[PDB]
């Protein structure tokens, strides 16, 4: 509960945006790493 | 060196005589390895401001205007005016930024300029007194899926790092205020460093994506 | 701050206030002697059954490690504390969750090729690639609700992180050596003491080397 | 040619 996610989630949505490039290969590798342990 | 070879190339495609191609080379030599110098200049192109000035003795002396209304940029040093068109002032600052700009190391510690935030973001983070602090995840990554442009870091937000429910973040060398303290670096990264970020960027004309090379 | 924590974290286990108060001045020494105790963890790992060190006091930490009959025994100050194999690793998760030292973000690190993929490093070596990596993130949580954590987060020096090069799940005792620290300072000291160390022992996560359940 | 991605993508689809 220490960590503030929400809203650091929302400066990375908002730096991100500013760029041409997808970064949704971040939680592909999160979501898919966590199952196979 | 191999690097100076390829910066005088770069400098051959501007609408520009070889007497003033001497002159940006110059310039360029000498902002690019003051690594604060080149910032503000980048700060000033990012804000449409209009003039820059970084001068000193034993002709030191650089004054750039940017004239936003005509496309017209002039850079002075040492009574010889170079001018050139605003098109043609971007890249030749980002073929000095490919070639000559120096690289942070990896797990760079840096505080980032808050000025560059939009205002909900920045009381966010006020409340809670989050300073914007980050380390460098990442250097010069390839924009996909066309791979024509770069990003000068990957970064994630210190203290808390990088994070499986938090994306890292693409961000440009302008955002950069202060580095607080540099990497590890050895001779493997600076071979690593000029054959992928220098030489092979270079031969492909992959330079960084804010000059908006189009 | 921490050490009245670190005692409440040995009444999880089932051995006498004696004995508590024995592996309570071992896990000081230990964890704060980095080298030493990632050795203790190396030994873990490869189920050595004798480990041996010498305390801050310069009494002998000795732990002997016996893994068909699933118990340890901890030797300190002529005193032996019996204790399962169960209590073992629960009395080292506590341990290292609220003493053990935490590397900074940026730290650069020396992989023990060992401990990494086994025929890869043939890969690596074919390229003179050393096993370099730099600290990204630490004490991950994949998800929500996760009861253990992963001690560091790693990318390959110097490469770093990039769309196409994922980073590496480590364990500590996968560092063979610390070339270079990263940047510190109080407001890592303070997010630290409370998100790694207090909010995780509120929640029962410690790292999952440990396996604890 | 710089970087040998499959490489560094198999070191951690190994240890993850």
């Amino acid at each position: 509960g220490s960590t503030p996610v929400e809203l650091l989630a929302n400066i990375s949505n908002t730096l991100n945006g500013f760029v041409r490039s997808n970064i949704s290969w971040w939680k592909k590798f999160i979501t898919d790493s966590k199952g196979k342990r | 060196g191999e690097m100076d070879i390829l910066y005088q190339m770069s400098l051959n495609h501007l609408a520009v005589i070889e007497a003033d191609k001497e002159v940006l080379k110059q310039v360029g030599l000498s902002l690019a390895k003051q690594e604060e110098a080149f910032r503000e200049l980048q700060l000033i192109l990012f804000n449409h401001e209009h003039s820059y000035s970084h001068h000193g003795i034993l002709g030191s002396s650089i004054e750039i205007l940017l004239h936003w209304e005509q496309n017209n940029v002039e850079v002075m040093y040492l009574e010889t005016k170079v001018a050139l068109s605003m098109i043609d002032f971007r890249r030749w600052l980002a073929y000095t930024d490919l070639l000559l700009s120096p690289i942070l190391p990896l797990g760079t510690t840096i505080e980032l300029n808050k000025d560059l935030l939009p205002a909900a973001l920045v009381t966010s983070m006020n409340e809670i007194g989050m300073p914007f602090l980050a380390i460098v995840l990442g250097r010069r990554l390839l924009l996909g899926p066309e791979d024509r442009e770069y990003i000068d870091y990957l970064v994630s937000i210190y203290p808390y790092g990088l994070r499986a429910d938090v994306n890292p973040i693409y961000i440009s060398n302008f955002f950069i205020k202060k580095v607080l303290q540099e990497g590890y670096s050895d001779a493997i990264d600076e071979q690593y460093i000029e054959n992928q970020y220098r030489k092979d960027y270079f031969s492909r004309n992959i330079v960084s994506e804010i000059y908006n090379v189009k």
